[PDB]
């Protein structure tokens, strides 16, 4: 009656994703931000703390590609970390995003976290 | 032969090979130079050396022609075959076109070379960062840096291996144009720059100075002392 | 699983080709337009630090007299196709006296665009941008690592491709001239970059019939950008 | 797994897969017989025909090889016209060297000894075809042979390939190899070439015949389908 | 087909080339080599690997092979791709000597042999090579040499050196024993078989299980004089007849 | 067991095998065949059958009896293009020794040539290693008639009397249990030994249109496949 | 899925899969028609842009003097089969002194596209080509496919959602036979009127026409002679 | 073939050659051979069951000349120890035809371990799973060498490879001694091969070859069945 739902990380195995045509339907690829749409999860994210209003996030969206909500969600965590570090109250576009550039090469040194090679 | 494609694209846009393998720039011994207005002076350090051994076979500091000067970071084995076919192309030049090598000339061809050894097939790609300055024909000087991608890149002072960002940011507390209104200033503000690289004891600290028209002289350990002393008495009068 | 470097997708195209879409996504950000009057263009340096010289980056070089470029993505894959387009261009000059025409460069190069394999390494990482003018006009034109070449009227690339497409439609109409365009583009770099604009950020290039060459020199571009 | 990929693995029970999938790409396409008389060889391709598709004499999966042998192939096709190109160039090597026209047997074996040839590598795949050869000499007599994809050529008096090749090689043994002239074997492969392949899987169908012996004077054609037309005459009273 | 591919070549994701240190590690196995500070001679230092009694010693040279009129290597590792790399080296110095009417500087000898150990670890999906050898000589310019060797290709000059893994204890006590131009080949030789003698585990250090290889500069000889054990007894006697005193302190 | 790629391609195991010949050994085994070759005092024996399933199919193509020269046969077992395929290299290899060194080839050096390159497919790591089993006879002179039998293994090989195949771990046990006499060996009694130890095999006793047998003589030294009829006064004449 | 890797492993099934992937490659592309009379042949192609202020990318491209082929899927190795096509029609022409019927052109590209799909690293060709010339016994439309199976149809449709197009075609067939060039054209691209979604043009600036006849030599227009051929068709149903 | 080329044989991560650890296993699982030199020759010894009574021991030879002065024999697998047989054949008249010499023993184990430690890293091959035994008689001191898959090459006085080389070896350490004669030779070579033989040593199941100093002679099952008769 409540049509279950499905969720998991890769679409392995071959037999159970060869199967559920016969059955389920409404197989979804994420989707994952779009390059307008990572500004989105900074409009409920500039609601957090005090956002100055010189600040753009059509500007860093492009510098963080595939960081979904998850690796932006640093962003401005980030700007907050970095705040109280250096005692200020709010964090301005230039000054979390200078910190921004760091937090996507420096963690993509060990793993630039891609997903093609998972099931590749 | 050897048919296989060793450097292809990651789904996310990067070459791995090019965009990994500049950690072997990162884990190399450090080299800094800076370009007077008149005499250039360019320095490896971290040589981290045996302090009883020999010395001159591990000179990381060389000529391709009087020219130009070398300076690298990274493994040296890679290094010593870019430095040679560097040099027998640079005699070509000589045989064509008769003025001497112009310093553009070369690093657009250790960056064409090292860009088309990623390009082929079966080749690894080179792991070094390297330095080419020279005062040129017509008295100018200027200096370029490598890159394991192959972008010639023209810096007006420089920063690479460990702790690149470190001495990288030091020298924007440098590039007042006082410094370099002398060439005692430019000598001992290379080497006092080296003071925020590895431990500067007087010992790993290997420069070399080109005068614009003499053969490129590597100094001594015999004023890096007096300009440690200066530096040390300049430290003394800055309280 | 490294596959095939040679191999289909699913869907499905080639998957080196696709993941090669990708790079030029992180590259810096260009803008051409066509005039009648000629062809104007526009970059951004990204200059990195205070350390580095600014004017020995080179974003546009001029391929013929007539003919210019603009790169982007990976540079020092850039210089390869644009060192060989040259020959193409004088050996057309060559056997036939005549200038070669804006079209056939692009053709000349993108029947290489795909050369990749084992026998017979991986795929240009670079999105081209032709200008110049031929016996045809101002002609404006955009390769990209496919080959699937295209005249584009006024087109954008790069990270900032969406927002500066979706923002220029708007500000375009058939008959633009070269001052109009000209400053019609550096409002939108101005929107598009990170550090504040000036002298040493970005370099503008036209070719024109009779405007020419009217290559590009300094200090015309401080005259460009006070007029904001 | 891990035995079936390549084709230069042999599988731990002692066979490889790669030929043994190979033998069953065959087993989809449709059913293309052939039979020899006396003196002349008949062969006949039932052809697919669902609603529009093709201009009537596309693709037709009977070639001519030399003046004197034909193909009929079965399988995969583009492979099959690669086989078509081999064997009409070493019917030229066997022409312009030796001085006199090719016999069956060394075609076979050079045609065989290449399909052979791409089993033995992962460089290559092995071949997803089969064919006929039918032949006549009057020094020679008519021969038939039969090529798989895994390189065995021998000699039928009548063979079968395609989906429907078990049911369409039963009633073979009917037929009368050593009395009948082919005349008659004509409309006697067309009755079964109707009567096989019900007509409940496709609707429609279409049919070639390609006939060489002795009274073509060795050289091998195609029948002109419309004359005599003996086929669908016997056929639409065969129903009963 | 490349399923099957073993990238033999490639960087691994941490930061080093991971086929090279691998390669380093069989140097650490199997051999022991080393060299003094010496004026008006050179020396070298060979551990017996096989030192059972039923081999020919028809040879005449066990890890010790001669090159040129005035150079020699010392071969430590995997033996045979040594027995590649002395055909090879051979030939390079003497097609110099074809070209020039001249004797070999070491130097260009070294980097024409490692630019070929280089040519294999940069490209070829290929094993590369695993011996780290040394390399002693006269030459006109610099007089007496010494010269290390690796499987990256990279060489540096030594005036006391470290073959292999068991060596590393072996510079540390060159170190501690160290001085500046004494030779007085007694005193070097001396010292040398005290290193072999506190570094190799095997006691009182048995006269067949050594083996040192000297050259002296002699006009115009350049004598590459190996040594026979008669004179490798009496220098064992000396040494623990030093050990013997020195002791004595306590 | 096993270690990396062993059980794929022709390298190492830690044991010491290699699995990839271990496979081929019973690569053999699909083909369904008992073929028992006897050397007797100035003569020796081939004897072979075969299957014929089909009425269809020839009696004249599926003979494996392969004659290499003009003294010396052979027959095959294992798969048949491999079969067929190791065949025109042993004419040419035979033949290049007719171009080269003037005299006609011993029987011996032959299985040598064979062997190395079914050793060279060995070796190298990306071929496959011929699932076939090759058995000569021939003459020379001064050491009578002799047999030889080459494995996919790489190793000329030749006895007193030697069969590989499918059922032969049985029959060589009756060659032992029939060789070791003092019997003597007359050219009927090792025909009536070729036919008698494989109709111990397949406890059959079946007609003489099954059976080939070609024969090789020193009155004739010429390779000679037997003639039905004389087959069926040697089947009849075993019958007391 | 470890048997979709390469163009040598054959299925379990026995469907080599990189030919169906690069079929998937062959859909991709826009749609376009061909369909001959028996005194003419036209195809007719229809354009995609990237954006509006791009130029639409060309499909239709001169080959010979009376050959000429559609394209659809990927555009590199339609320039490498359009070189290889140009350089075969000039060979036969410049040896022969005639020109190159069709029927035996084709085999030429069946036999080039064959080999890169055997051997190992070499992908199959995405390509759409819809052939159409005068040989002496008049017009053909053949088509091709990335496993190198040539059809010589009266009329065939390849690119996106082109079995509409065909389901067009088959009740049009009795009638496709007759008639000259005009309604001819416009019996074309009706085709292509129902390979759109039925809320947008059919516009003037997209599609092209190409035809090939007898005193009609290979013509390709574009927008403008298009211009007189679009006026006068019938409104889309509601 | 197809230029694959990349060399299957890589190191461990503790640094060991595996495929030569696993050729060497496949050398100990081996027919067992042992070789002796003494004083005025050396001479070899190998062990040759056929697997039935069927069989002919006249066909297949195990000591295999090389020349007229030097033989050459194994334990480890003859259809990868012919090929080798052959490259030493041929190897060997290079150096007759530009220096017009009997070459020496010396000569060939370089050139040979040359040929095989130069086939462990070429393209795509599994090394040779064969042990070498050559011996022969150059310029007065006849020679007795080992070479191995690994492509190295030692210098024995009289050892043994194959089964149970540590039984032989241990037998040969206190046996095999000082001086002998060249028949003094013969005696503990076939004690040592009845070591680890079955329950009976015939003409068929040694076969024993010498080198005299004056020339190579293969003997015959005459003197092989009289040597052994007389249990070693």
């Amino acid at each position: 009656n409540i049509k279950v739902l499905m969720a998991t990380n890769r679409p392995d195995t071959l037999d159970p994703a060869l199967m559920r045509p016969g059955r389920l339907d409404r197989k979804i690829e994420f989707s994952l931000p779009d390059l307008e749409g990572r500004t989105h999860i900074f409009k409920i994210h500039a609601r957090s703390m005090s956002v100055e209003r010189d600040i753009r996030f059509e500007l860093l969206a492009r510098l963080c590609p595939n960081s979904t909500g998850a690796e932006i969600r640093s962003v401005c965590t980030e700007a907050g970390m970095f705040a109280i570090r250096a005692r200020r109250k709010i964090a301005t576009e230039k000054d979390f995003l200078e910190a921004v550039n760091k937090v996507i090469k420096s963690y993509a040194k060990f793993s630039a976290t891609p997903r093609y090679m998972t099931y590749n | 032969s050897y048919d296989r494609a060793i450097t292809v694209f990651s789904p996310d846009g990067h070459l791995f090979q090019v965009e990994y393998a500049q950690e072997a720039v990162k884990k190399g011994s450090t080299a800094v130079g800076v370009r007077g207005r008149d005499i250039v002076v360019l320095g490896v350090e971290k040589k981290s050396v045996a302090k009883l051994q020999d010395e001159r076979t591990v000179r990381k500091i060389c000529a391709l022609d009087d020219n130009v000067c070398m300076a690298f970071a990274g493994l040296t084995a890679d290094a010593r075959i870019v430095i040679n076919r560097a040099r027998v192309e640079c005699q070509s030049h000589r045989l064509t076109v008769e003025d001497p090598v112009t310093v553009e000339y070369i690093t657009r061809y250790i960056a064409s070379l090292k860009q088309r050894y990623t390009q082929s097939n079966g080749r690894r790609p080179f792991g070094i960062s390297a330095l080419i300055v020279g005062f040129d024909f017509d008295g100018t000087p200027r200096l370029y840096q490598t890159d394991p991608s192959g972008t010639y890149h023209a810096w007006k002072a420089n920063a690479i291996g460990r702790g690149a960002k470190s001495v990288r940011e030091f020298l924007e507390k440098n590039y007042t144009d006082e410094a370099i209104e002398t060439d005692d200033l430019t000598i001992k503000l290379v080497i006092k720059a080296l003071l925020e690289v590895v431990q500067s004891g007087g010992k790993n600290i290997e420069l070399a100075v080109m005068r614009r028209d003499q053969s490129l002289k590597i100094l001594n350990p015999e004023e890096i002392e007096k300009y440690v002393a200066e530096i040390e008495k300049e430290k003394e009068e800055n309280e | 699983y490294d596959r095939g470097v040679n191999t289909f997708s699913p869907e499905g195209r080639l998957f080196q080709v696709e993941y090669a879409i990708e790079a030029i996504k992180l590259g810096s950000t260009a803008i051409g337009i066509q005039t009648s009057e000629g062809v104007c263009l526009a970059v951004e340096k990204r200059i990195t630090s205070p350390l580095m010289e600014p004017s020995s980056i080179e974003k546009i070089v001029e391929i013929d007299a007539h003919i210019g470029c603009a790169m982007s993505g990976l540079i020092a894959d850039a210089k390869t196709l644009i060192d060989k387009a040259r020959v193409e261009t004088q050996n057309h000059w060559f056997t036939y006296n005549e200038t070669m025409t804006v079209e056939s460069v692009t053709q000349a190069v993108s029947n290489l665009a795909l050369q990749f394999g084992e026998e017979d390494s991986r795929p240009f990482g670079v999105a081209l941008l032709f200008g110049g003018v031929d016996e045809k006009g101002p002609q404006l034109f955009h390769m990209d690592p496919s080959g699937t070449f295209v005249q584009c009227d006024a087109r954008a690339i790069g990270s900032a491709s969406e927002g500066a497409q979706s923002s220029l439609q708007e500000v375009y109409h058939k008959s633009m001239t070269l001052k109009e365009a000209i400053k019609s583009s550096l409002i939108i770099l101005k929107q598009v970059m990170e550090e504040k604009l000036n002298a040493t950020n970005i370099e503008l290039a036209t070719v024109q019939p009779g405007q020419n060459f009217h290559m590009f020199t300094k200090e015309e571009l401080e005259e460009v950008i006070k007029d904001i | 797994t891990g035995y079936d990929l390549s084709a230069s693995t042999f599988s731990p029970d002692g066979r490889v897969f790669q030929v043994e999938y190979a033998m069953k790409a065959v087993e989809n396409s449709s059913t293309a017989i052939g039979i020899r008389c006396k003196d002349g060889v008949v062969f006949g391709v039932e052809k697919l025909v669902l609603s529009k598709l093709y201009e009537e004499g596309s693709n037709k999966r009977l070639f001519n090889v030399d003046r004197h042998v034909g193909m009929a192939v079965a399988g995969l096709l583009a492979d099959a016209r690669s086989l078509a190109d081999i064997a009409r160039e070493e019917a030229s090597n066997f022409r312009s060297n030796f001085g006199y026209n090719i016999p069956l047997k060394h075609l076979a074996d050079r045609v065989a000894m290449y399909v052979h040839a791409y089993t033995l590598y992962s460089a290559v795949r092995p071949f997803g075809c089969s064919f006929m050869l039918g032949s006549y000499s009057v020094n020679d007599g008519a021969q038939l042979y039969m090529i798989d994809p895994s390189g065995v050529s021998y000699g039928y008096w009548g063979c079968a390939i395609g989906k429907a090749r078990q049911a369409a090689k039963t009633e073979i043994e009917k037929l009368q190899m050593k009395e009948m002239t082919c005349r008659d074997i004509v409309k006697e492969v067309a009755k079964i070439i109707y009567i096989v392949h019900d007509e409940v899987k496709d609707k429609a169908f279409e049919l070639e015949l390609s006939w060489v012996g002795e009274l073509t004077n060795g050289r091998h054609e195609i029948v002109p389908k419309d004359i005599r037309e003996e086929a669908e005459k016997y056929a639409k009273e065969s129903l009963k | 087909s490349r399923r099957y591919d073993s990238r033999t070549t490639i960087f691994s994701p941490e930061g080093r080339l991971y086929q090279v240190e691998y390669a380093m590690e069989a140097i650490g196995h199997a051999g022991t080599c080393l060299g003094i500070l010496a004026n008006d001679g050179v020396l070298l230092a060979a551990e017996r690997r096989n030192i059972h009694k039923l081999l020919d010693e028809v040879f005449f040279s066990e890890k010790i092979y001669k090159l040129n009129e005035d150079m020699a290597c010392s071969v430590a590792g995997i033996t045979s791709d040594a027995n590649v790399l002395t055909n090879e080296l051979r030939l390079i110095a003497q097609r110099y000597l074809l070209q020039y009417q001249e004797p070999i500087p070491c130097e260009q000898l070294v980097t024409a042999l490692c630019d070929i150990k280089q040519a294999y670890t940069q490209f070829g999906g290929k094993r590369p090579f695993g011996v780290s050898l040394l390399y002693i000589g006269w030459d006109k310019h610099y007089g007496f040499q010494l010269y290390q060797s690796d499987p990256s290709g990279n060489y540096g000059g030594w005036k006391a050196t470290c073959i292999g893994n068991n060596s590393a204890a072996a510079v540390s006590m060159l170190k501690q024993d160290y001085k500046e131009g004494e030779m007085t080949l007694k005193s070097a030789l001396a010292l040398a078989i005290k290193v072999l003698n506190k570094t190799m585990d095997v006691s009182k250090l048995s006269a067949e299980k050594v083996e040192i290889a000297t050259l002296t500069r002699e006009n115009g000889k350049t004598v590459i004089r190996v040594l026979k054990q008669k004179e490798v007894e009496q220098l064992i006697k000396k040494h623990e007849e030093e050990e013997a005193k020195a002791e004595r302190e306590k | 067991s096993s270690a990396g790629f062993d059980r794929h391609i022709t390298i190492f195991s830690p044991e010491g095998r290699l699995y990839q010949v271990e496979y081929a050994f019973k690569a053999i085994n699909q083909g369904g065949l008992t073929s028992v070759a006897v050397r007797g005092k100035d003569c020796a024996v081939i004897v072979t059958q075969k299957k014929v399933p089909d009425k269809l199919l020839d009696s004249s193509t599926v003979t494996h009896l392969f004659k290499i020269t003009e003294n010396i046969g052979c027959v095959m077992t294992g798969m048949t293009a491999d079969s067929r395929s190791q065949v025109q290299r042993a004419r040419y290899e035979a033949a290049n020794w007719k171009y080269k060194y003037g005299y006609e080839i011993p029987v011996d050096m032959l299985c040598k040539r064979i062997a190395d390159i079914s050793q060279v497919y060995t070796q190298n790591a990306e071929m496959r290693p011929l699932g076939c089993c090759m058995i000569l006879i021939g003459i020379d002179e001064e050491q009578g008639p002799q047999v030889y039998k080459c494995d996919p293994a790489g190793y000329y090989c030749g006895f007193k009397a030697t069969a590989a195949g499918v059922k032969q771990t049985e029959s060589t046990s009756f060659l032992e249990k029939k060789v070791k006499k003092k019997f003597d060996w007359t050219f009927e009694q090792t025909v009536e030994t070729a036919i008698t130890c494989l109709s111990t095999v397949l406890s059959i006793d079946f007609k003489p249109s099954e059976i080939e047998v070609g024969v090789v003589t020193v009155e004739n030294p010429k390779f000679r496949i037997l003639t039905e009829a004389e087959i069926d006064a040697h089947l009849v004449a075993l019958a007391e | 899925n470890q048997y979709d890797n390469d163009v040598t492993v054959w299925s379990p099934q026995g469907r080599i899969h990189q030919i169906e992937y690069a079929m998937e490659a062959v859909k991709q592309g826009s749609a376009t028609v061909g369909l001959k009379s028996k005194t003419h042949a036209v195809l007719v192609a229809l354009k995609r842009a990237q954006s509006e202020l791009a130029a639409h990318q060309k499909k239709i491209l001169h080959v010979d003097n009376h050959i000429g082929i559609s394209i659809a899927g990927l555009t590199a190795d339609a320039r490498l089969l359009c070189n290889f096509m140009r350089q075969e029609c000039l060979d036969s022409r410049f040896v022969f002194d005639r020109p190159l019927p069709v029927s035996r052109l084709v085999s030429l590209i069946g036999s080039k596209t064959q080999i890169p799909t055997q051997r190992y690293g070499r992908r199959p060709y995405g390509v759409g080509l819809l052939i159409a010339g005068y040989d002496d016994m008049g017009p053909h439309i053949f088509q091709t496919c990335p496993s190198a199976n040539y059809f010589d149809c009266r009329a065939m449709s390849i690119g996106a959602r082109s079995q509409s197009a065909r389901t067009y075609l088959e009740r049009h067939m009795s009638e496709f036979m007759e008639c000259n060039l005009n309604e001819l054209v416009k019996h074309g691209l009706r085709a292509l009127r129902e390979t759109l979604p039925a809320e947008q043009d059919l516009t003037t600036k997209n599609v092209s026409i190409g035809i090939v006849g007898k005193d009609l030599e290979f013509t390709i227009y574009d927008d403008d002679d298009v211009s007189p051929f679009l006026e006068g068709l019938e409104e889309r149903p509601q | 073939e197809r230029g694959y080329s990349f060399s299957l044989t890589t190191f461990s991560p503790s640094g060991k050659l595996v495929q030569i650890e696993y050729a060497l296993a496949a050398v100990a699982g081996g027919a067992p051979s042992v070789g002796i030199k003494a004083a005025n020759g050396v001479v070899l010894a190998t062990e040759k069951k056929q697997k039935s009574i069927l069989y002919d021991e006249r066909s297949v030879h195990k000591v295999e000349p090389i020349t007229k002065h030097i033989g050459l024999v194994y334990s480890g697998m003859g259809p990868d120890y012919r090929v080798l047989v052959h490259r030493a054949r041929k190897l060997a008249q290079q150096y007759y035809l530009v220096y017009q010499e009997p070459i020496p023993t010396a000569q060939l184990v370089q050139r040979v371990a040359s040929v095989m430690q130069e086939y462990t890293q070429s393209g795509g091959v599994r090394p040779f799973g064969v042990s070498l035994l050559i011996c022969g008689w150059n310029e007065g001191r006849p020679y007795l060498f080992q070479s191995d898959p690994s492509g190295a090459y030692f210098a024995w006085k009289a050892t043994a490879m194959g089964k149970n080389y540590v039984n032989g070896k241990t037998f040969l350490e206190k046996r095999y001694n000082e001086d002998l004669e060249l028949e003094d030779a013969i005696h503990t070579a076939i004690l040592t091969l009845k070591e680890s033989f079955e329950g009976q040593m015939t003409e068929d199941n040694i076969e024993v070859g010498i080198c005299n100093e004056a020339g190579f002679r293969r003997l015959t099952p005459t003197e092989v069945k009289d040597y052994l008769a007389a249990i070693a």
